[PDB]
């Protein structure tokens, strides 16, 4: 999952 | 605006953003993916305006965050556009635009578009 | 990136900014609405990545621009989300969002949405 | 999908968009800007993916609207894109962009970008 | 606008649309990935303001396109929005959404945006 | 007002 | 590749 | 005209 979202 | 918006916001996903409002229109501060690691935290600067309308509009603002730090690197940006709006249930209405880093030949999927809520209190 | 991001860069309408990349991450510097004038210069600040990846990827980046100055207030922030590409003609490709404080009634006309391509050369 | 989408539709605002999803794919109705008068409403055109995948995801779909009909014409055109999203509280979640026919001089201002959910009940 | 917008149309890309614009605003005809192949051909629909500005103004339009047809389904659709810009070297701007479906957890990165200029001279 | 919204 | 690009 | 143009 992509940092932004988790 | 500045010490309203300068707080914790929180958004829908679970996501902490701490911002502190400068007097010369500054916003500084760290995003946190997850509300309670270092290696989720990154870096956010931006800027809004700081001598906003008398009549009720909002104050528009704008930040980015680089995924980058010192644990992981996701080779990626996200813009946040939108405006602070007052009173006793303040918020931030965003909209946001992610791009990674491609090659030529992926350049056309190389951003995605979406839209976020910030309120100081958390759920 | 970094050193080649540093320096002044013109779109296709003639508007100019000037950025500092710095070590870690930071994006410093001006826009200008015109080539010429203190009351069309504006405040810019952003990020990117400043580890990008090897094989031929562009780099991540983003800033904001809020419209005030000391001449002219214009109630409105812009953000620009792209990537650099460097090379013999290097270019920022970038996706834009630019919003207005608007009142509630009016709020879903606050935002703006465009493209931009930044090249070192100016025309 | 289909079966699902075909009926009445609410936004947060008030309107209200009636669509018929087709076997093969298209999506044909009338959005009314308001709950009940001829003169607002319009007729809009669209698809959506008619097979879609059988684990737990959204079907995709979009449409467009221009807004000219019998009495009113704001030379200007919206696209809506998003997915159903089924079930007890079946929604369609979207993001829209919203361009209006300019002069070359103001094309920077054409396109206005937001979202919208709709829900089957009205609240 | 109508006359002037039914033909084939190219973009930067080599992706082909052919679209007959109807007396009553609407918008009919097929997008083709890469110029001579059934299994690349999507159909699409749409809308146009059929009695545009008299003035130097371009013309407001919109499509979409599911894609999904005899041979592959990608489960996604784009909708395309911009205006028709008459003359020597007509062209036709636009700024695109593209939402795939997606599971409730990774709707996030559902849409993509983009923007596409299409002309009626293939280079 | 915009038709899309009164 | 997405059928908008191939 | 909006300063980001002018």
């Amino acid at each position: 999952c992509h940092p932004q979202f988790c | 605006a500045e010490a309203g918006i300068t707080g914790t916001w929180y958004n829908q996903l679970g996501s902490t953003f701490i911002v502190t409002a400068g007097a010369d229109g500054a916003l500084t501060g760290t995003y946190e993916s997850a509300v309670g690691n270092a290696e989720s935290r990154y870096v956010l600067t931006g800027r809004y305006d700081s001598a906003p309308a008398t009549d009720g509009s909002g104050t528009a603002l704008g930040w980015t965050v680089a995924w980058k730090n010192n644990y992981r690197n996701a080779h990626s940006a996200t813009t946040w556009s939108g405006q602070y709006v007052g009173g006793a249930e303040a918020r931030i209405n965003t909209q946001w635009l992610l791009t990674s880093g491609t090659t030529e030949a992926n350049a056309w999927k190389s951003t995605l578009v979406g839209h976020d809520t910030f309120t100081k209190v958390k759920p």
